[PDB]
């Protein structure tokens, strides 16, 4: 069956360079067109570029956006296109993704994140929203690099609970929120915990909440 | 900037391919190929099993022989050997419906179940799933108490597999004659097309059982006197009655191959018409049976001369047989090409004519010399029949041995005929199976393990019974193959058993063990009960020369010992693989700083490599250092967080020893209690019957030992502190500060202390309880009939030796619990072998073993099928 099997990425500090590979299979790679396509988190799909097939020159175009900077290539013999990123920036953190054709994107690799970012590993710091229905929660604070799981009441409680996708603030560290809505009988021998979790800083903290 | 030229060549390469997957899918609605992936057959001529009816017909002998007795009946016939055993047991069936149940439905019910067995689906999967059943079959009089209407109606021949089996696909009942087991195969392949089903059963099935049909076709004169069918030959004199189960499983080829099953053949294409305005309304029409023949060749694709063989109706007729033969000689015999003559026979020449059941029974035929590249022989008595024009040469009987040999497509193929007396008529053309082409712990072993499954153990040993003179017959079949078979393409029932061999010799050799009561070294058996697993992590006594140094390549194993090595190399100066590989000045195993540390770090990655392998424990229990153990795999503590409780608590115990002493007493409580009166106290009591006594005083234990002399039996515990006594009171303040930063966390698994006699919510484990874990008695007796009388069915100790499975017998014993008792390693073994042989014994008792993990995939192969227990039902109304 036709394959996109995208790989590559990862974390990378700014100015420093990064070569993602697209490794096509069950189809005539050579025939197609090859283009690139990100999408910075949150927000829309932004072309980057594509390159012909060599039937139509092997020749390729690019974005504004990283003209001079990224170069595409494709390798025929191996069926596998390249997105070769140089003196990268932390505005080009996105998914990537590798599709087949330059005007009819007809096939999609699963993508593949980019984060470019100087901030070193660091823990989070739990600060609770104590239950001013009822309404507690945990804030995790000022990690790098993602992710970081929350539960509560170690997954005993899941009724009422909303995590909220991580944010990432201007210190280059990412904050987030998890919340639960109780029955206002905070303290009827109902404790409320929340187990964060952030596994890249060996990192396991308990939290009580209350008032 | 893309000029429109490549912008147009984009989306006509796109209409283009759209066009193809178009005109496939037209295909696939059309012809795609069914795959014939499991069957089964209980046809005349002692033929249980497929591989039977291949014996019977390879060693040219019928099955011609005089009525039996067992029915209600100058006289021969064809019949089966347990027409009339049921095992109403294994349906849910009261004996009061079973005896009122015509054969043909149980027969239909049983045999359904081997072809299940035969494809490798373990029956319960199919339950609430989309399959459908398909059952050629004739109203023969077999009632002529209660259940009778259900037991007699067609409809319920069909129905009542998918109830029994709780399928939800379509479920019919066929009646086209001699040709009805066709036409419920080709019907099955229009269902599977459609998408009314996923799989299905399709076969048919007959017993004679009335008084009419035997004398009825005598007074007709279409019989033989022999009861022999003669197929071909001058000597046709009719057919031979005779009777059957055929069956087959089918799939859509697309589906099988997804799913990795094994494909005997595929249906490449069948057709089903009728004879139409015919000399009569029992008269063939040699050129219907043309036009069926085409009109199969066009639903495949091919054309005659790629068919090698024909499976015949022959039915042994004087002039039946040449009007197939002309209706053959115009279709097959004619642009043969030079692939050579067509091979003809009929496999009723060696068990006449099953009825509804002929064709799937001709089908089963020509699938077993698919599997061997060899032409599937037919009696063939006498002479070739002087009414039948032979002269081309390119029509033979397939007399003897003969290669099966493909056609252009490399593909070798065989057309089976079935044509009913009410004229309606089938052909389907059979063609070998395509091409089929395409991680695990516990990882190299050499020997393999044999799970064995049945409803009652007679049924169990008879299972062992017959795959051990299987594996006898047919020795080179891969053992990996045995294995992976008996594990993951079989039901698992209650009664179980396990055999662990390297070889096929060794495999029978135990497997037969089985058969028989016996006790031998790689056999072991129990009965599988729900309740869970309880992982138990023992005290002191476990330790051997480098115990589990066999395991320490399991990666998962390794793995878990690298994190205890970085963990003990920080706190205590030295690690677990030096002591446990071999130890070139490590630390000695007789010092109680290093044993009780390397333990722990081998009970929790044995732990680890028990649920990597499908264990879950449903709760823990631990005794003494062990209870550490137990609070890492229950996650109410961390590793690193465990391997330093274990390594400053025993160092703790270390700065304490000397002037202590430790003693087993093979005695009750109270009664050593009571004696403990003057004469110092009890640490522990494991078991009804034994007490270890502590005290030290050395002194002291020197003489109880003494007294014990008298009668009880008492020995001294290679040690030299005094722990569970206030002995290890100064140690109190320097190791609750030490272990001041342990974190407990809620435990995932339930948590069961022998300290506090009740199950614990986890974090109560902070460096105070791990004192009062080293001072107080532990109260191991109490815990484990607590564990019980919750319903608690398997004690597994996790430990490189047992110490603590004896006491925990006793004390089921005394609570006459059925609970079992498992080890993982022993002294003499710690290799993957043995844990291997734990795993197959925990197997027996209920747990789920991911037989898959452990192992990796093998191939199925066609071992037999469940042993039914059939008692007798025969109603003589």
């Amino acid at each position: 069956e036709v394959q996109l099997v995208q790989s590559g990425g990862g974390l990378v500090q700014p100015g420093r360079s990064l070569r993602l590979s697209c490794t096509a299979s069950g189809f005539t790679f050579g025939d197609y067109a090859m283009s690139w396509v990100r999408q910075a988190p949150g927000k829309g799909l932004e072309w980057v570029g594509f390159i012909r097939s060599k039937a139509y020159g092997g020749t390729t175009e690019y974005a504004a956006s990283v003209k001079g900077r990224f170069t595409i290539s494709r390798d025929d013999s191996k069926s596998i296109a390249y997105l070769q990123m140089n003196s990268l920036k932390t505005e080009d953190t996105a998914v990537y993704y590798c599709t087949r054709g330059g005007t009819l994107f007809d096939y999609w690799g699963q993508g593949t994140l980019v984060t470019v970012s100087s901030a070193s590993t660091k823990g989070p710091s739990v600060f609770p929203l104590a239950p001013s229905t009822a309404a507690l929660g945990c804030l995790v604070k000022d990690y790098f690099p993602e992710p970081v799981t929350v539960s509560w009441n170690s997954g005993a409680l899941t009724s009422g609970v909303h995590t909220f996708p991580a944010v990432l603030q201007s210190s280059g560290l990412y904050s987030l929120s998890s919340v639960v809505t109780v029955p206002s009988s905070s303290l009827g021998t109902q404790t409320y915990i929340c187990n964060v979790n952030h596994k890249p800083s060996n990192t396991k903290v308990d939290k009580k909440v209350e008032p | 900037a893309s000029t429109d030229s490549e912008k147009v060549a984009e989306y006509l390469r796109r209409a283009t391919l759209d066009l193809r997957a178009a005109r496939q899918r037209i295909r696939e609605l059309e012809s795609e190929p069914i795959a014939i992936v499991g069957m089964a057959c209980r046809l005349p001529g002692e033929v249980d099993s497929p591989e039977r009816l291949w014996e019977l017909i390879t060693s040219g002998r019928d099955s011609a022989a005089e009525v039996p007795d067992d029915r209600g009946w100058r006289a021969h016939g064809n019949f089966m050997a347990g027409a009339g055993d049921f095992d109403a047991a294994f349906f849910g069936i009261s004996p009061r419906e079973a005896l009122a149940m015509d054969p043909q439905q149980r027969q239909a019910l049983e045999t359904t179940w081997e072809a299940l067995e035969s494809a490798g689906i373990p029956p319960e999967t199919l339950r609430g799933s989309d399959t459908g059943v398909f059952v050629g079959m004739s109203h023969q009089g077999y009632a002529t108490d209660g259940y009778l209407l259900t037991g007699n109606t067609a409809s319920v021949a069909s129905g009542r597999i998918a109830y029994v089996l709780g399928l939800e696909g379509p479920a019919l009942t066929v009646d086209t004659a001699c040709s009805s087991s066709l036409v419920a195969l080709h019907t099955a392949c229009g269902s599977l097309r459609d998408g009314d089903c996923g799989l299905a059963v399709a076969g048919g099935v007959s017993v004679m059982a009335g008084p009419e049909v035997f004398t009825e076709f005598s007074r007709q004169g279409a019989l033989s006197p022999d009861g022999r069918c003669k197929p071909f030959s001058d000597e046709a004199d009719g057919f031979g009655l005779g009777e059957g189960s055929a069956f087959v499983v089918l799939q859509r080829l697309s589906d099988a191959r997804r799913e990795g099953r094994r494909v005997l053949g595929v249906v490449a294409g069948s057709a089903v018409n009728q004879d139409g305005a015919s000399n009569g309304l029992s008269a063939p029409s040699g050129v219907a049976q043309q036009r069926v023949i085409r009109r199969a060749w066009a639903r495949a694709g091919i054309t005659g001369a790629d068919v090698a063989v024909v499976e015949a109706h022959g039915t042994g007729t004087r002039l039946g047989d040449p009007v197939e033969a002309s209706a053959l000689l115009a279709t097959y015999g004619k642009s043969r090409g030079s692939s050579g003559p067509v091979l003809l026979g009929s496999v009723k020449s060696n068990i006449g004519h099953a009825q509804a059941a002929a064709g799937v029974a001709g089908v089963i035929k020509v699938l077993l010399g698919l599997e061997r590249g060899v032409v599937p022989p037919m009696l063939c008595r006498g002479e070739r029949s002087g009414l039948i024009d032979w002269s081309s040469g390119e029509i033979e009987l397939a007399d003897g041995v003969r290669e099966w040999s493909p056609a252009a497509d490399g593909v070798r193929r065989a057309g089976v005929s079935a044509f009913g007396v009410s004229g309606t008529n089938a052909h389907v053309i059979i063609a070998e199976p395509p091409e089929p082409e395409p991680r695990r712990m516990l990882p190299a072993t050499g020997v393999v393990p044999v799970v064995l499954s049945a409803r009652t153990g007679a049924a169990l040993r008879a299972q062992a019974g017959r795959l051990a003179d299987h594996l006898a017959a047919h020795p080179g079949i891969a053992p990996a193959d045995v294995s992976w078979t008996m594990a993951r393409a079989r039901q698992h029932f209650e009664e179980r058993a396990a055999v662990l061999a390297a070889d096929t010799a060794e495999a029978v050799h135990r497997l037969r063990a089985v058969a028989d009561g016996a006790v031998v070294p790689g056999v072991v058996t129990g009965s599988a009960s729900d309740g869970g697993s309880v992982f138990v992590f023992p005290g002191q006594g476990a330790q051997w020369e480098g115990m589990a140094r066999e395991l320490l390549p399991v990666p998962v194993f390794a793995e878990s010992i690298a994190e205890c090595d970085a963990v003990l190399s920080e706190v205590a100066g030295f690690s677990v693989s030096e002591v446990l590989e071999p130890r070139p000045d490590a630390p000695s195993l007789e010092r109680v700083d290093v044993v009780q540390p390397v333990l722990f770090a081998v009970m929790v990655s044995l732990a680890r490599l028990w649920r990597a392998c499908g264990a879950v424990p449903s709760a823990v229990i631990g005794h003494s250092q062990g209870e550490i153990a137990a609070a890492v795999v229950a996650g109410a503590l961390s590793l690193e967080d465990g391997m330093r409780v274990v390594a400053r608590r025993s160092r703790a115990v270390r700065a304490v020893a000397g002037r202590g002493s430790m003693l087993s007493v093979r005695g009750g409580r109270s009664d050593v209690e009571k004696l403990l009166a003057d004469d110092l106290e009890v640490a522990a009591v494991n078991g009804p019957d034994a007490v270890v006594v502590a005290g030290d005083a050395q002194a002291a234990r020197e003489f109880l030992e003494y007294c014990e002399g008298v009668g009880i039996r008492a020995r001294a515990i290679p040690v030299d502190y005094a722990s569970h006594t206030a002995h290890v009171e100064p140690v109190r303040d320097e190791l609750v500060q030490a272990l001041a930063g342990i974190t407990p966390r809620r435990a995932e698994v339930p948590f069961f202390s022998t300290l506090t006699g009740d199950f614990l919510d986890g974090t109560e484990l902070d460096a105070g309880y791990w004192y009062r874990n080293l001072r107080h008695p532990v109260e191991f007796h109490s815990a484990v009939q607590a564990l019980t009388d919750q319903g608690y069915a398997t004690f597994i100790e996790v430990s490189p030796h047992p110490v603590l499975a004896s006491s925990v017998q006793e004390t089921l014993d005394d609570a006459e619990s059925d609970a079992a008792v498992l080890g993982t390693l022993e002294r003499d073994a710690g290799d993957a072998d043995r844990f291997l042989t734990a795993l197959a014994d925990a197997h027996t008792r209920g747990v789920a073993v991911d037989w898959e993990a452990v192992l990796g995939r093998a191939g199925l192969v066609d071992l037999p099928g469940y042993p039914f227990q059939g008692k007798r039902f025969w109603l003589l109304p």
